[PDB]
């Protein structure tokens, strides 16, 4: 879901593209909510970091 | 509880002394308390007042005054309370 305005979403639940259980695995349909960005100073205007 | 840990926010007022001894009949003070969550802020009314009356709540008139503004930011959806027990 989106987020309300100010909110704080500090969880990390287990994201599913479709349907399908999951319990800390990382599978079909069991993705992370967390993602990284690797900024190096030799990457792109837009991919610096601000 | 027996511990504390990954604290983001603490707050104490000044130091008072009430009632903790045991005690049992009509009560004394009604402290009346209105629980608000507004775009993370969490709204907190009341008003204390006298009371000599043990049944069912008073009829009458009674504004709550604002008294705090706590800005959290936290999804609640389930409350609970504390009693004290002698
Ligand atoms: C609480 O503190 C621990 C430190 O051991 C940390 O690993 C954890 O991510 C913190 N947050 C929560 C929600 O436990
Ligand atoms: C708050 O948590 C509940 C789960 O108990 C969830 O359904 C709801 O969408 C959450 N609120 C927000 C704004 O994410």
């Amino acid at each position: 879901s989106n987020l309300k305005p100010f909110e704080r979403d500090i969880s990390t639940e287990i994201y599913q593209a479709g349907s399908t259980p999951c319990n800390g695995v990382e599978g079909f349909n069991c993705y992370f909510p967390l993602q990284s960005y690797g900024f190096q100073p030799t990457n792109g205007v837009g991919y610096q970091p601000y | 509880y027996s511990s504390a840990n990954n604290c983001t926010f603490e707050y104490v007022s000044q130091p008072f002394l009430m009632d903790l001894e045991g005690k049992q009949g009509n009560f004394k003070n009604l402290r009346e308390f209105v629980f608000k969550n507004i775009d993370g802020y969490f709204k907190i009314y009341s008003k204390h007042t006298p009371i000599n009356l043990v049944r069912d709540l008073p009829q009458g008139f009674s504004a709550l005054e604002p008294l705090v503004d706590l800005p959290i930011g936290i999804n609640i959806t389930r409350f609970q309370t504390l009693l004290a027990l002698h």
